């Protein structure tokens, strides 16, 4: 079990328990554990020895009904802070999870629309005053009012409905403390006024919201906090010039769409540091990209760009160039100007040869420079040796 | 046996920048594999007696499938979904039945990698001539001992664009099936034992490139009709046996890429370098006696490889052409590097490895894009720069 | 106040300021404070 | 044409060179180990890329063929070891470019 230990995207020590009869005492003996994964553990009774798990902060009860008693309850109320309960039944949801004081991250997966239990089982969310993250992958048709009273202290609300329109009715105006409204697969096809009515959202990711025309972006300039407006996975067919109003944007991820072209006025946001346009229908890449001096990773993979403008290389802060699978005729030698470039995707394309100026980039290495073997071999032997030596060490 | 965490460990990338799961010599396909929905490519190697359930409908992100030496079975929902979603396929048919018959019920398929082998009765493979159901197929690479091009390709010529065939010593015949190519753009024939370029290639009016790899082209006399390939920019006739180059090269000037490496050419004519649009010219590991001065006509050249030649004389007109980005003259019979070499401003690559040189001139500093890596030479030639030139060169 | 924004010394794990008005604090202030919880 | 090192061990058997080695344009290290030549053929100092020359156990009583090595610009290391060399002529002072004079 000790060599079984692993780490997550949060770089927190986990361990995945998967078809276990219960929790072994050897599991609870571990004291460095951060995330305990009770997944598909049939009706396991949690013993008080969970107090040995001093570092325990994350529990993901995936189809695992947890039977608990008073001392383990006290230890979890005083220690545990994040809890991602995945269930397929109301009985699978334990009633003690609403009694935890220090809980701040709570994730639900599984349909919640039921008879005489719609938004009543979660009435204990008022007891939980430390809740800040509330993910509901529950295919719900409307946001519950108990969650609205919780939203006074809630800072993050992510809804996953799997293609079900959520009845907004501007009912999210109560959660003035909301900071990251990530409507995942909500299939809204419009932006309600509650999204730009609250003033506290920095990151608004409308993932698979199916918005045809991105027209409510003028009202987002009052959102001084807004710096991450990820409008990916939509039928946006054209970008109106009005987005030039929003100058505070940094992480504009506009990928996997049918954008015919990003205009010059889109580059009017000089604060843009991370720009994703991958899997799009761009005609080309304009010159006003030279304005975005803060750009670090520009991603136009599998889009339609025939020639790389020198204004792209005029910026020096580029770090991750997702330029693969394109119709780039050739890569200009001006890439030798780029120093921050630590990785560049050049596989596929119509790339005739790689210029020797790629060796001028210090941070770039073999793992960074992903390209076909023959095209890499087109480079002179000694610069390839230099790149190899800088890679392996 | 295979937990999802083990599959996370197995997760990797492939030659097409997709999320690949390499599954090697497995008893079957687990449903835990299909539980992963972020997957972009599946690699199944010699996993035979395998039936694809409806559960692959979980993972929508698939674009590539590697069905290697494995007899696979199918289910109706799997047919529907892989008709709707799958586009890239790479199968290996070590046995003819290890090729499954259901690849051809799809339509969205675009890339196909038909690596393996074939028998004498080539035309009897009805598995090939069902790609009429494929509408989006654009890449076809058949590494097999195929002697006759099937009528399959004849049918699918309307939408097919790329050919890559490795016969490996097998003679390719029946070239009318390649005549009735119409919309094809790329043709890479390797070891097809084609003695002469057929009228099939000239029947193609939209061929972007041609490869006659490992094909015994003793003479090139059918180039007269090569003018019909206006899209032809690439002529990679390398490791070939072209003994001399005639005037017929004047038929096409849209030619850009020109690989005659390891060719039998003795003397270049006055008639190659008339086609000024050529930028990419290769004569690597040939045995040319000398370079005539008509090379001065090729100004838009950006690559001139004649490495390992017997060339004792480089006239200064190739040094006069400044647009020449790459210029490989390695292991020739030349004597002295040109002192007036700094005039070439856009000279990115000068492979002159193994040439019998004496002393490098000081004007390498005037060269803007020539490095020690670019000017690959023996080290006793590297040691020759003046001390101030070393100070200016170590700082480039 | 916005004086909880920039400096790398006075931050949340140092100063546990009121979290009711920490929400109305600017996101760069929250950046310094969450930096405390990381650094 | 591409080969750069040829070291032949023969346990005391003399080869018939007959100046058939002049296609060694790319040869850089001609190492005749236990050749027992006692003489230096012209093909040794005709090959301009030779940098390593050790006539080991060849029983050279006299070494007299260093003067014709100046056409060969690349010689940098004369490891003349394990030999019957009785004396070095003073003309060895003409060289300047060696590094690992063994």
């Amino acid at each position: 079990l000790r060599q079984r230990l692993t780490k997550n995207a949060q770089d927190k020590l986990e361990l995945h328990l998967f078809m276990l009869s219960g929790i072994p005492d050897t599991v609870f003996d571990l004291v460095e554990l951060e995330v305990l994964k009770l997944e598909l553990i049939p009706d396991v009774t949690i013993p008080p020895s969970i107090a040995q798990l001093t570092g325990l902060k994350e529990l993901w009860l995936y189809h695992t009904a947890a039977k608990i008693e008073a001392p383990a309850l006290a230890f979890l109320r005083e220690n545990l802070r994040a809890l991602h309960i995945k269930f397929t039944d109301i009985k699978e949801i334990p009633l003690w999870i609403y009694s935890l004081k220090t809980l701040e991250e709570l994730h639900l997966t599984g349909n919640l629309s039921a008879e005489n239990n719609r938004y009543i089982v979660i009435d204990g969310l008022r007891e939980l005053k430390r809740l800040k993250v509330l993910r509901l992958k529950s295919n719900l048709s409307k946001l519950p009012q108990v969650v609205t009273d919780v939203g006074v202290h809630l800072q993050k609300l992510s809804i996953n409905n799997e293609g079900t329109k959520l009845i907004v009715l501007n009912s999210l105006k109560k959660m003035v403390n909301l900071t990251e409204l990530e409507l995942i697969r909500c299939d809204l096809e419009r932006i309600p006024h509650s999204i730009f009515s609250l003033h506290n959202l920095q990151e608004i990711d409308l993932k698979d919201n199916n918005l045809k025309t991105i027209e409510e972006i003028i009202s987002f300039q009052h959102l001084h906090r807004l710096t991450c407006l990820k409008l990916w996975y939509n039928h946006i067919a054209y970008i109106p010039i009005q987005i030039g109003n929003l100058t505070n944007l940094e992480r504009l991820y506009l990928n996997r769409n049918k954008i015919e072209k990003i205009p010059t006025q889109l580059f009017y946001c000089r604060k843009l540091r991370y720009l994703d346009l991958s899997h799009n229908n761009l005609t080309f890449l304009p010159a006003d990209i030279g304005l975005l001096q803060n750009l670090q990773n520009l991603a136009v993979t599998a889009n339609r760009i025939e020639a790389l403008p020198p204004e792209l290389f005029q910026c020096r802060k580029l770090r991750a160039l997702h330029l693969g699978n394109n119709v780039l005729q050739s890569l200009p030698s001006r890439v030798g100007e780029l120093t921050n470039l630590t990785q560049i995707e050049l596989r596929g394309n119509r790339l005739e040869c790689l210029p020797v100026e790629l060796g001028e980039c210090p941070l770039l290495k073999r793992s960074g420079l992903v390209v076909e073997e023959d095209l890499f071999s087109t480079l002179p032997p000694e610069v390839k040796e230099r790149l190899w030596r800088a890679d392996k060490e | 046996e295979w937990t999802p965490d083990k599959l996370r460990q197995k997760l990797q990338t492939n030659a097409h920048n997709r999320l690949e799961l390499p599954l090697i010599m497995l008893s079957g396909l687990p449903d835990t594999v299909f539980e992963i929905t972020e997957l972009q490519s599946l690699k199944l190697e010699i996993i035979k007696n395998v039936m694809i359930p409806a559960t692959i409908a979980q993972l929508d992100n698939l674009q590539e499938l590697c069905l290697h030496q494995c007899s696979v079975k199918i289910h109706s929902a799997a047919l529907s979904f892989l008709k709707e979603n799958l586009k890239v396929l790479s199968v290996k048919f070590d046995d003819m039945r290890e090729l499954p018959p259901w690849m051809y019920g799809l339509r969205n398929l675009e890339e196909l990698y038909l690596v393996g082998s074939l028998s004498h009765d080539i035309s009897k493979n009805v598995t090939l001539e069902s790609l009429r159901d494929l509408k989006s197929l654009k890449i076809l690479s058949i590494k097999s001992n195929v002697s006759k091009i099937p009528q399959a390709v004849v049918d699918v010529s309307s939408h097919l664009q790329k050919m890559c065939v490795h016969n490996d010593g097998t003679k390719l015949v029946m070239l009318n099936n390649l005549k009735k190519m119409t919309n094809l753009t790329e043709l890479e024939l390797v070891h097809c034992d084609l003695e002469r370029i057929p009228h099939a290639v000239f029947s193609l009016l939209s061929l972007q490139e041609l490869d006659l790899k490992e094909n015994n082209l003793k003479s090139i006399e059918e180039i007269v009709s090569f003018q019909h390939l206006r899209k032809l920019t690439v002529l990679k006739l390398w490791y070939n046996s072209i003994a001399y180059i005639p005037e017929h090269i004047k038929k096409l000037t849209s030619l850009e890429r020109l690989f005659f490496s390891h060719n039998k050419v003795e003397v270049l004519p006055s008639h190659l370098f008339l086609c000024n649009k050529i930028r990419y010219l290769d004569l690597s590991y040939n045995d040319i006696r000398f370079i005539p001065p008509e090379i001065g006509v090729l100004q838009s050249l950006q690559y001139f490889s004649i490495t390992c030649n017997k060339v004792e004389s480089l006239p200064d007109e190739l040094y006069f052409c400044k647009k020449l980005k790459t210029l490989k003259i390695g292991k020739n019979s030349l004597s002295v590097l040109s002192p007036k070499i700094g005039n070439l401003l856009f000279l990115s690559y000068l492979d002159i490895k193994g040439n019998h040189f004496e002393v490098l001139p000081p004007e390498l500093g005037d060269c803007r894009a020539l490095k020690r890596a670019g000017l690959v030479v023996e080290d006793a030639l590297f040691e020759t720069l003046p001390s101030d030139v070393r100070e200016q060169m170590k700082a480039d």
